[PDB]
RNA sequence: GGUGAAAUUCUUGGAUUUAUUGAAGACUAACUACUGCGAAAGCAUUUGCCAAGGACGUUUUCAUUAAUCAAGAACGAAAGUUAGGGGAUCGAAGAUGAUCAGAUACCGUCGUAGUCUUAACCAUAAACUAUGCCGACUAGGGAUCGGGUGGUGUUUUUUUAAUGACCCACUCGGCACCUUACGAGAAAUCAAAGUCUUUGGGUUCUGGGGGGAGUAUGGUCGCAAGGCUGAAACUUAAAGGAAUUG
């Protein structure tokens, strides 16, 4: 019953996938790993594979420090941007839940505006 | 090269006595060396925990409480109430097409010089025999409902300090009071107070905090 | 339909139509003889009244104006004449 | 050590849910072996795991993703394909994500993504081995990471106003360069 | 960070990230609909003040005071001009980068005016329903918004009277929707684009094959950008629209 709880931010952007594990108070972080720290290719930084590797590494580190259960708070880049988590976020979440940590109270904390300022692209959209 | 997590020590954070389970978790902090104590680096942290982990039941699964850390002694850091919010998923599920959203807020003060901003929410409904598909409401109805909700919220806040307000907000008796008052104007399903937050604080007054704590 | 008598319409179909769009237009209002309980005076009020009419005897109220017919006050006698 | 996931269901998807209910929970309790319940009063689906079951928290994650994918409007067999294979993911974005269309322009962009009788949509359905779902204004793509990236680029080019002929040609080119490896 | 891939950029004075607090300007998501309002352009957080409007109801009052309208006048999206303010985001100009067969992926970062506001200008938009305004008649149906009428109809008073919400029927005025052809049309399609070779209810504006050409010139408005009015010489046998078939 005396299992120490932390919280894990999962930042799922279209270029990187941040996995951050902190204690209950948002300060005093424990372990932060990005997608680029596990892959050296300059093209697989946003891939689900890099997110999975980062989640495994941060799971090993958080098991080492002492904590054994984390509440997951996942978010996209948000704002005027896409505001919906991408496949790197689900990959990191599945790899975190796979490695034996107790997972409870999964909640999306993406920043959603009350119809805020303009976005880049200028009337013809981001040409993609 | 230094392994900073070895010099750190863990402290035990415990909720105020108003909730059922008054032991909420653990936190870690650096060792109290010279010219930077471990006390003053801890006296302002705000945690956010779900209400169910405070109350056990699953009927309070959507709410969550922000608790500010106020005092510390002997690994025990003592907290107070700072705010309440719904989770985002419940807020997204409540908003539905073909019905009217109603929001209201007031800023008020308690018996002591706390300052609160409180946000209440409501939606319309159909009373089980309505063939009409939407059941919107006219603007005079929404204005009357905002006035009634604002007056109830103000009356139920200034009549007590923060302790009885939390003790009245945990079993959500204000929602049933609003449902009683506005049922003669329009149906109004799904009435909640979606958010409360502190704005300004008076002097610390450790006696009141230690009176709220100090049991068990 | 298309074989009928527009000169002598049936009373139900004649009363279902608009006041203006009747074969001969005429009012749908009436005058109420009102006896309030505070006295024995009789007041002839309009059914579609627009003012808070009040009789001179004991001078309290007879009716309240409304967007359609005037809503009466508490229980008073009224005859449709 | 019981672990639970409690996820809500929108109303317009709940009446097909029970309509397919007998096809959903048996594999989840036979092939994957959890506790699955439908709490109608809170409008939610509850999944609980216990150490009596199989040693697989990833099974619980897969079941949660299964229910969450089906409740967005996806088909049942495609959700089963999500449940068995472990490579498929979901991407979701709005039309206003790409270009702030309004009024009839958003309606015509939706009609451009779909096409007559879904035919245009069926094209991106075929040449990318994905699963496209058009909501009121947001769109979801299901499949592998490269496949959903291809479908995202195709449908973004559809939103911005490119005619269906160019995306047909680009789609056959990408399908030819895709199936050759 | 960034793209298909790079490079510029920031960073062991700690960048990106997480937590607490403050400041600034802009905008009002989800609710949001074949729903509402306004002469149109256009209009979405709460509350207060000010005047204004339509529809309904009326056994009120005036009694033809009315419809359309060269002259003349008010308003008129965005961009733009002139002085003051404010400047968060985005961003014409400009600055720099890699410019790798192809960018199917002609892009990246910073950023001026501008976007916001006050006081004056300008008067144009695919300013579109591509359908002038007023009036009359002609067809079925289901919805929905505002008012009104009838119901020993349903529900909440804390004892079941009132009001509110709903249901059923009728009516007036709306925004619209599905089918049809007694009719119309080149056709797509239209309850008007009908009541038209069986041609006439009232009244404004406009067009007369295409280029030259919204051009020259004159006049006039505007500080300017430009706006309004606006030809001919010459030249040509086409130009155009609606459906079917590949
Ligand atoms: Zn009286």
């Amino acid at each position: 019953n005396s299992q120490v709880f932390g919280v894990a931010r999962i930042y799922a952007s279209f270029n990187d996938t941040f996995v951050h594990v902190t204690d209950l108070s948002g300060k005093e972080t424990i372990a932060r790993v990005t997608g680029g720290m596990k892959v050296k290719a300059d093209r697989d930084e946003s891939s689900p594979y890099a997110a999975m590797l980062a989640a495994q590494d941060v799971a090993a580190k958080c098991k080492e420090v002492g904590i054994t259960a984390v509440h997951v708070k996942i978010r996209a880049t948000g704002g005027t941007r896409t505001k919906t988590p991408g496949p790197g976020g689900q990959a990191a979440l599945r790899a975190l839940a796979r490695s034996g940590l107790r997972i409870g109270r999964i909640e999306d904390v993406t920043p959603v505006p009350s119809d805020s300022t303009r976005k880049k692209g200028g009337r013809r959209g981001r040409r993609l | 090269v230094v392994d900073p997590f070895t010099r750190k020590e863990w402290f035990d954070i415990k909720a105020p006595s108003t909730f059922e389970n008054r032991n909420v978790g653990k936190t870690l902090v650096n060792k109290s060396t010279g010219l930077k104590s471990a006390s003053d680096a801890l006296k302002g942290r705000v945690v956010e925990v779900c209400l169910a982990d405070l109350q056990g039941s699953e009927d309070h699964s959507f709410r969550k409480i922000k608790l500010r850390v106020d005092e510390v002694q002997g690994k025990n850091l003592l907290t107070n109430f700072h705010g309440m919010d719904f989770t985002t998923d419940k807020l997204r599920s409540m908003v539905r097409k073909w019905q009217t959203l109603i929001e209201a807020n007031v800023t008020v003060k308690t018996s002591d010089d706390y300052v609160l901003r409180i946000f209440a929410i409501a939606f319309t409904r159909k009373q089980a025999n309505q063939v009409k598909r939407h059941s919107y409401a006219q603007s005079s109805h929404i204005r009357a409902i905002r006035k009634v909700i604002s007056e109830i919220l103000t009356k139920e806040v200034q009549g007590s300090t923060l302790a009885q307000l939390t003790s009245k907000l945990i079993p959500e008796v204000i929602n049933k009071e609003i449902e009683n008052a506005t049922k003669d104007i329009f149906p109004l399903q799904n009435i909640h107070v979606r958010k409360v937050k502190l704005l300004k604080q008076p002097k610390f007054d450790v006696g009141a905090l230690m009176a709220l704590h100090g049991e068990g | 339909v298309l074989v009928q008598d527009l000169l002598h319409p049936t009373a139900a179909s004649e009363a279902r139509k608009h006041k203006l769009k009747t074969l001969v237009q005429g009012p749908r209002s009436y005058f109420l003889d009102v006896k309030c309980p505070g006295c024995l005076n009789i007041t002839t009020v309009f059914s579609h009244a627009q003012t808070a009419v009040t009789c001179e005897s004991c001078s309290t109220i007879l009716c309240t104006p409304t967007g359609g017919k005037a809503k009466l006050s508490e229980g008073t006698s009224f005859r449709r004449k | 050590k019981f672990e639970s996931r409690k996820i809500m269901v929108p109303p317009h998807r709940m009446t097909p849910l029970r309509n397919s209910w007998t096809k959903i929970y048996p594999p989840l309790v036979e092939h994957l072996k959890l506790q699955v319940r439908m709490n109608l009063k809170t409008k939610s689906v509850e999944l609980r795991t216990n150490p009596k079951f199989t040693t697989d928290p990833g099974a619980l994650q897969k079941g949660a993703d299964f229910i969450k994918a089906f409740t967005l409007g996806f088909d049942l067999d495609d959700s089963i394909a999500l449940l068995r294979l472990d490579d498929l993911y979901i991407e979701t974005f709005e039309v206003k994500d790409v270009k702030t269309l309004t009024g009839d322009h958003l309606s015509r962009a939706i009609g451009r993504i779909a096409g007559k009788d879904g035919k245009t949509k069926f094209a991106i359905e075929n040449a990318t081995r994905t699963r496209i779902v058009l909501a009121d204004s947001k769109i979801h793509i299901l499949g592998g990471f490269t496949h959903i990236r291809m479908a995202r680029e195709s449908v973004v080019s559809l939103i911005l106003g490119s005619p269906p002929g160019k995306v047909y040609g680009n789609l056959r080119t990408v399908a030819s360069r895709l199936k050759e490896r």
